[PDB]
DNA sequence: TTTTTTTATGTACTCGTAGTGTCTGC
DNA sequence: GCAGACACTACGAGTACATA
């Protein structure tokens, strides 16, 4: 069936959206807002299997029409998926233009057509802007589908003409119960990983299943080593990687939990590791702690913003910046205007 | 297969020909003049008809026409001069070469010319079959420190007198670009057949046309010589490599140097270089490089470098290449910047 | 691919479809912003299978009677499908069975049925494009006009193959210019009577039209300089062409 | 298979007559004066923010230029040419998806056939949408045709922003800046549309949809269509309030007063409670900025509060009494900078926490 | 007669005699002197910002060269060749829209055809417009012909950014830079255009159009046509002001004076008046910044005020005399920060209100008093 | 004579190489270019390259003097130094500019036509404003801003050059000969402000110019922004 | 002695190849 | 006839360059 396994919390929204697509008053451009890995793409695939099914019933595809076997076979001339090319993290304007020009003709099968964009935010500005005038005035029986982490990042014009359908991550008790049903280790680290993932159970599942957990353990051990001594340089050995911004996010999360502990907040994101946050609060002044926080976040967004930048250099310069900030009598950054 | 130097390839050329010849190595001009010497030696000998073939993938072997059929009006033997691709050939071409050798006539000579090949390309079927009788020879341009002796030796071979100042200005202006060096030597010889050139007009007949690969750039910046670094950057003009290569280079050595300074309190710098075998001709040039610095100095360097790193790639700056002039010069006379930049 | 409804059957020699397509293929759009402009319009009438091709500035419509009752239906077929269909025509003895659908065009030739996807658009009303008054009408020998236009066009402007008719009483004057100024003038004796008039227009298009129809005696109809010219053969009215003027 | 496919409001209610357009009084008056008086021009570019109507104004102008009545200020709407332009069949209105058809090849192709007379209409209108994504060569190719086109061809440009165009093209067209539509115009148009569409609506819900659209008919109308899916058949205040994530409660000013008094624990507790309830963060900081503005304004001139501000005056005037004038502006600047950096933060809640901690860093004594 | 055709002011009023030009001296004089002295150089490039006359100057010079009589600096408007180039599509003027001719496949054809002699007049004038759009191979192809063209070929190259050209092309041909026009010249041209158009006009509206034209005459003429459309066929200060969005309404000097006098109530009243007027706030802020800048410039040197701004010069001088430079800098920085933060303000009116309030309360000589302690 | 060889296609270069390797003895053929780096190394190595140097200012000046004396045109020396300086070294450039000078000067290349050219050849502007910032010179700042406005160079680049000059000045303050090769023609005036001005004032000026650049694009006009930067710099000391 | 390491999108040019009009002594 | 010449025109690829 769906590539990503069905998630139980996605059932209600499905029905609601199916309702909007049964009366014929679907918006033909249903920009899904869901946290990455939470199951936005699964919902898109279920919906598109419904729509491109020329013989559906109720609220679920027949699964018997040979259109459905084309769907499960992964090949269909009325199903245009736009994904980044293998090895490149952006989908070009060439692919979007090809899809739009191919969508010009009728439906091959005597039914509807669906263009599904794998991730809206990854669109190049030229590519995204070339998708206008095709989802604003689409051909008859044309449906679009887009998924994103945060709609505000998109181009303003493109977001303007798309029905922004939100998905809420499940309540933390339900999410931790599901994780414990699927994932095995302690509930404390489970909750910590869930919080690190902005509340998305799928990303916490991905962090635990992958090697990211052992990487986080090594990084937190290195932090425990570095904080009393001030040898932040060693942390480079755990930061420089293909997935560097995620670990920088972990570091910033630790810093913010330290600042909250200084303010005495009861609930913290890194609750699984009280020793680290306690040490961070003890050894670092809040005035310099917020400076460390700001530079960490700035460098994170620079790593994740500009494509193909030398992560090693920026990470090491960050580490040297903390080295300077540890030294007393230094000017601290102020968020500029 | 012998893997010798052309100073001996001349000796094997003077003696009986050892079947196919393969001269390799990236050469500014030495490859072409060695080819010319081979051509004249062959012309003195039997083989005279030099058929030029460009070895390349997706290009069929028209050489088989010469290989299968013998010349009919003037046989006079003949020589197939093969031009290898800059990355080396593929397996199909490597085996078709063996097929050609199977088609080799007694009056046929095989000359294969190219750059250094990969081990699989080096140990292909054709080379393995030709390892019994053919020869292999390689050469490379002289280094910066090896230039003056080579230039003086060439001048003495050409029967023209040079001077220390003339050699200095030549090795500065023509550093590793032997074609330009040879043309300048001929120009100085023809301009004045007096045979005495000390420093009268050698600069007048010599321009600034030389290659400059990035590895030497830090070699100046580590001394912090303002005028020397500025002149090196001005020399880099008109052969301007895109900034990313230079940036990768200096970020490599500065990360290495900052790691070295962090570990300097630990195991000494020599045994630390034992890990950092970057072959900077001794690993001791870096040893005298690390003598003149400070931790705050490294901070001031890394701040500017990392600010440039986002200055060229985040927003595609156009002055960023000239920014390489800015970053290298400011470090020369900056013991430690009292913040005021802290980028 | 499955079968389709709204599927009227045709029985016609391949020569009929070949004549039709060859009559209205040179005036079919090629990579133009108007997406419906590509391909040919096949429209079914009780009288014929009319076909319409246009670039927006060459409107060629052919009408070969079919002898069968045809429910009114209008279709647009893209350029690729039309070219392939014309390639699959030969022989002239086998009956071609053209099967129309909502989104596809199928065709049975001999023992093979081939299909083509169908452009989604609403093609313009060609009848309104055709001029509403043929007040100035002239007839002239087809081959004579073709030869004269070729002669004039050999000095015409290269990028804009543009000549100018000057129609006077029983006389056609062709005048052509180009960069590196060269003037080509040619006078033809025609069967014309009416108001003196001049009109500039592309000559490649008119040469193409005359090549397509190639009758004994052509006649064209026209009113004013801005007005488009409607050219057909004087024998029948099965094929009509519309050429839009140069200048203004 | 609905009526064509525009069961969505965004396409169904695009105006068909200059009388049916909302706002844009200056540009509509200018176009009507030009059409009726006879002063016509070959190149108009309409520049304005998204969802204001530059495409619609351009198409309506194209209708008005080619109506069989003559060059009429108000298009017929019933005559054959207007019907054809509505269907898109009209062979002289050459619309261009210039964002999609960017290559200079196609610009040259469409410029070669400019000399031809129009097929049926008076003028051969070259409507170009999203002009700003033309490649530089295409922009410069359009130059000599934009400047002195033949007598019968007229260009229309419809770009999101004007400053990306080269200054050469920007100096050869009439720059009509479409003024963004204020809240009242949006509310009136939305109420009229809903009354035509026969679905019950509440005035305050329409006020929310107007104030959240930031001046755009397309944005507000899409938001209403989203609410119709949520609020069954009706744009109800509760449903749109929950969907839009508005700050119905008073926790906004509560965490304002917690933040200005350097109560980190209280601010964190309020943030945790709001995140648990399901708040939206951008609206939170917008409300912060508004409340701070009201506090500062009554700090300067009292009796400036209105409605809800005039009701919570008991707290607002006390805050204006206790907070110095200098620190109010600093809090406002910090909050607005945080709102600026909300997109550049992996988690929205984490971004708001960062902003609040930056604000509390002004007085981080305890 | 008045010839009521209503066809685009820009195209109707393109200069046709050598004297109708707006007042470019350093290029018109040079061209006239060259044509008088017989020094007709075979290739020269006109540069300058958009809509100054370079494409027009090229047409005038081709008119002058190919006149029926001897080469005359001031072309006649009666001979067949001048009439033809006047009407366009002239036989010997080959106007090449180089932006449409960039492939070398066409420049090669051009250099192929260049040899054949012209039929009428003396020269054949290759007016290659938008030169900078030619592809590199086309430039290199043109190089040898430009160095030594035949006797009867002149190359009229015109472009907007000559720095894009390969430097050798700049070397081959002369270089005439056309300076952007002054406000007085452009206003005089607008007066002439409207007077000949028999359209009533108001001096303030013409000054507004000249100011907003950014020193390029076609911008002013397009704006004049747009204002003629905006009004009921007449150019009025009210129509131009409302169409441009300028703040001539209630000026802006009242707002800045209320700022320096620290009267919050006056600022509020002016803000409410502007809001009822429905003005855009960013334009108001830009006006305030410009006022501050002019005040500072006058404080450095009283001759900085423009003649177009001679309406409020006394109060301008007084504000320059009173406010110390540091307060002016503080106001400028505060208002500039406000303008930067306007897109991120909760509302443009509210953001401008707080920017005014911040620049008021931080005024050192009269700050907003601390409430209690 | 195959002029401008750098435009030959790759296969064209291969044909040229096959002709050069076995050239007929009875023929030769020259060759010319402007960007020699584009030729293949084989043909460059084969050909006996001569490199032709850019003309010096004195060479161009004397040649132009001779040319003007040859036909009939009177000339004054300062105009000729100006023409040579603006020629940037190319003799053909000097001849094109002397044609323009003759045209504007009505058959006489006097100092006034080349003064009209002076608006184009006037280059040294960024250093004078830096020198005039550290004090109140009166009309110097107004004249320089008028020149910048009438010249319309990139204001962002102008202020970046200002910042670079000021930063190297601060570098010289902490090192008596920090660059040395910076502005060899102004090694007798720039040094005074390189050492006399206190480093604290230099840091404050750097702060002012950095703040001005950071806020420059948001000014009503970039000319107004640079004016305000200059006024702020002149406001303090 | 083998050593790190930016893109998307567009525009030209020149070399094969492939397909097709047209027509010439075969 | 006529197929093969012979021309001619269009398309892909490999390369060089530009600009954001
Ligand atoms: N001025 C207006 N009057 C009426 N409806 C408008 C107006 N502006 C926008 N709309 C609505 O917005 C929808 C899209 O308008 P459109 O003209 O495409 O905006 P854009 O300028 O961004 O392309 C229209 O279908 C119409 O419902
Ligand atoms: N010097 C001038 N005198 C009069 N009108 C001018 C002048 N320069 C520009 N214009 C106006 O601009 C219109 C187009 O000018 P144009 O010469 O095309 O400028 P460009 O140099 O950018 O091609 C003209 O029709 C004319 O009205
Ligand atoms: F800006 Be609109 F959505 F075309
Ligand atoms: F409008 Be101009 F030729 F820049
Ligand atoms: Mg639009
Ligand atoms: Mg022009
Ligand atoms: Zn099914
Ligand atoms: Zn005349």
């Amino acid at each position: 069936g769906p590539h990503m396994r069905w998630y139980p919390w996605l059932r209600p929204d499905f029905e609601k959206l199916v309702a909007s697509y049964q009366a014929g008053r679907g918006h033909h451009a249903l920009l899904i807002q869901a946290l990455p890995g939470m199951g936005d793409d699964a919902l898109i695939y279920a919906l598109s299997r419904y729509l491109l099914c020329q013989q559906p019933q109720g609220h679920k595809s027949c699964g018997h029409c040979r259109g459905c076997q084309l769907m499960q076979a992964g090949t269909h001339p009325d199903y245009y998926t736009l994904a980044p090319e293998k090895g490149k993290n952006t989908l070009g304007v060439d692919a979007v233009r090809e899809v739009t020009e191919k969508l010009n003709e009728h439906a091959r099968l005597g039914g509807a057509k669906v263009v599904w964009v794998t991730d809206a935010a990854l669109l190049t500005d030229a590519a995204a802007n070339a998708l206008l005038k095709t989802l604003e005035e689409p051909p008859a029986e044309t449906w679009f589908f887009l998924a994103t982490r945060e709609p505000e990042r998109l181009l303003a014009t493109l977001r303007s003409r798309c029905r922004l359908h939100y998905l809420a991550p499940p309540p933390e008790q339900y999410a931790v119960t599901w994780l414990s049903r699927e994932v095995t280790m302690s509930q404390d680290a489970l909750l910590a990983a869930l919080r690190l993932s902005a509340g998305s159970p799928g990303a916490a599942l991905a962090l635990f299943q992958g090697d990211n957990w052992q990487a986080r353990e090594t990084l937190c051990q290195a932090l425990a080593y570095s904080v009393p001594s001030g040898d932040w340089y060693s942390l480079l050995a755990a930061l420089n990687h293909e997935q560097a911004p995620a670990r920088l996010h972990w570091l910033a999360t630790l810093l913010m939990d330290a600042l909250k502990r200084h303010h005495g907040a009861a609930q913290v994101t890194n609750v699984d590791v009280p020793g680290l946050v306690a040490e961070l609060a003890n050894h670092l002044s809040p005035s310099r702690l917020q400076a460390i926080l700001g530079d960490v976040c700035h460098i994170r967004e620079q790593l994740m913003s500009v494509t193909g930048i030398n992560r090693e250099l920026l990470i090491t310069d960050l580490l040297l910046r903390i080295e300077h900030y540890l030294q007393p009598g230094v000017v601290l950054p102020v968020p500029h205007l | 297969m012998i893997r010798l130097y052309p100073e001996q390839l001349r000796a094997q050329l003077n003696e009986g020909l050892r079947a196919a010849y393969l001269l390799l190595g990236n050469d500014p001009l030495l490859l072409q003049e060695s080819q010319d010497a081979v051509r004249q030696v062959a012309a003195a000998q039997g083989f005279e008809e030099h058929h030029t073939f460009s070895i390349d993938p997706n290009t069929d072997w028209n050489a088989i026409f010469s290989l299968c059929q013998a010349m009919s009006l003037f046989a006079s033997r003949q020589t197939l001069l093969l031009l290898l691709p800059e990355n080396g050939p593929n397996a199909a071409i490597n085996e078709q070469l063996l097929t050609l050798t199977g088609l080799l006539h007694d009056d046929l000579l095989l000359i294969v010319r190219g750059n250094k090949l990969s081990k699989a390309q080096e140990n292909a079927a054709w080379f393995t079959a030709l390892a019994n009788r053919s020869v292999q020879v390689t050469c490379q341009t002289p280094e910066q420190a090896q230039l003056p002796r080579w230039v003086a030796a060439r001048a003495k071979q050409l029967n023209l007198e040079l001077d220390d100042a003339a050699n200095q200005v030549l090795c500065y202006c023509y550093e590793g670009n032997l074609l330009a060096l040879a043309q300048a030597l001929e120009r100085l010889s023809l301009l004045w057949p007096d045979g005495k050139l000390t420093l009268p007009r050698v600069e007048q007949a010599v321009n600034d046309a030389a290659h400059f690969t990035p590895f030497h750039w830090v070699d100046a910046l580590l001394m912090g010589k303002s005028k020397r670094a500025l002149h090196i950057l001005q020399q880099l003009r008109l052969e301007g490599s895109e900034p990313v290569i230079l940036l990768r280079t200096l970020q490599r050595e500065l990360l290495l140097l900052v790691n070295l300074k962090r570990q300097s309190a630990h195991t000494p710098l020599r045994a630390l270089f034992d890990k950092h075998r970057v072959w900077q001709n001794r690993r001791g040039m870096m040893g005298e490089a690390l003598n003149r610095l400070s931790q705050t100095q490294l901070r001031q360097a890394v701040q500017l470098l990392t600010r440039t790193e986002l200055t060229l790639k985040q927003d595609y700056g156009q002055s960023v290449w000239a920014e390489l002039e800015g970053l290298s010069l400011l470090l020369c006379h900056k013991p430690l910047a009292d913040v005021f930049i802290d980028g | 691919l499955d079968d389709w409804q709204s599927e009227v059957e045709f029985t016609l020699p391949q020569a009929t479809m070949k004549r039709l397509i060859e009559a209205t293929q040179f005036s079919m759009a090629h990579q133009d912003v108007r997406y419906y402009l590509n391909g040919m319009l096949f429209e079914t009438e009780g009288e014929e299978l009319r076909t319409v091709a246009t670039d927006g500035h060459r409107l060629a419509v052919c009408s070969m009677p079919i002898g069968q009752s045809l429910p009114s239906h209008s279709v647009i077929v893209p350029r690729k499908g039309v070219i392939e269909l014309m390639r699959m025509l030969d022989g002239g003895d086998n009956p071609l069975r053209v099967q129309i659908g909502s989104n596809n065009i199928r065709a049975h030739v001999g023992d093979f049925i081939f299909t083509s996807k169908l452009v989604d658009g609403r093609f313009p009303d060609y009848r309104r494009v055709l001029p509403k008054n043929p007040d100035k009408h002239l007839e002239a020998g087809c081959d004579l006009l073709k030869q004269a236009f070729a002669r004039a066009a050999i000095l015409s402007n290269e990028k804009f193959r543009g000549v100018r008719l000057y129609v006077s009483e029983n006389q056609l004057k062709i005048t052509a210019n180009n960069p590196e100024q060269e003037e080509a003038e040619e006078i033809l004796d025609v069967t014309y009577s009416g108001a003196e008039m001049e009109i500039g227009f592309n000559v490649s298009y008119v040469l193409d039209v005359l090549n397509a129809l190639k009758c004994e005696n052509v006649r064209m109809m026209l009113t004013d300089s801005v007005s488009s010219v409607q050219i057909e053969d004087a024998a029948s009215q099965s094929a009509a062409y519309v050429v839009m003027p140069m200048r203004l | 298979g609905p009526h064509m496919s525009y069961q969505v409001l965004a396409r169904k209610w695009r105006p068909q007559t200059f009388a049916d357009v909302v706002g844009q009084e200056h540009v509509l008056t200018a176009l009507a004066n030009g059409l009726s008086l006879g002063r016509i021009h070959h190149a108009y570019l309409f520049s304005g923010t998204r969802g204001v109507g530059k495409t619609s104004i351009a198409r309506l102008l194209a209708k008005g230029l080619n109506c069989e009545t003559g060059i009429t200020a108000t298009p017929c709407g019933v005559c054959d040419n207007c019907r054809e332009i509505e269907q898109g069949r009209f062979v002289d209105l050459i619309e261009i998806d210039a964002a999609s058809r960017t290559k200079v090849e196609d610009t040259r192709d469409l410029l070669d056939n400019v000399q031809y007379a129009p097929a049926r209409g008076r003028f051969k209108v070259y409507l170009i949408d999203e002009v700003h994504m033309l490649s530089r060569h295409s922009f410069n190719a359009l130059l000599k045709t934009l400047e002195e086109p033949p007598e019968h061809v007229k260009f229309l440009l419809a770009t999101t922003d004007p400053q990306k165009l080269p200054v050469t093209i920007l100096s050869r067209c009439l720059q009509f800046h479409l003024k963004a539509l204020d809240v009242e115009q949006i509310r009136h148009q939305l109420e009229h549309i809903l009354n035509e569409e026969h679905i019950a609506h509440e005035p305050r819900a329409l006020q929310l949809l107007a104030r959240a659209a930031e001046g755009s008919l397309r944005d507000a109308l899409s938001l209403t269509d989203q609410a119709i899916a949520s609020g069954d058949g009706q744009v109800s205040t509760q449903a749109v309030s929950a969907m839009l994530g508005t700050l119905d409660d008073d926790q906004a000013l509560s965490l304002v007063e917690a933040m200005v008094e350097a109560n980190g624990e209280r601010v964190m507790a309020l943030i945790n409670e709001a995140a648990a309830r399901g708040i939206e963060w951008e609206a939170l900081l917008v409300e912060m900025l508004g409340l701070l503005h009201r506090i500062a304004m009554v700090q300067l001139s009292p009796a400036a509060l209105g409605n809800d501000m005039a009701a919570i005056e008991l707290r607002m005037r006390e805050l204006a009494r206790t907070i110095p004038p200098t620190d109010i502006q600093l809090y406002y600047q910090t909050l607005l900078i945080g709102r600026k950096e909300l997109p550049y933060a992996p988690d929205r809640r984490m971004g708001v926490e960062m902003t609040l901690l930056r604000a509390l860093a002004f007085h981080p004594r305890m």
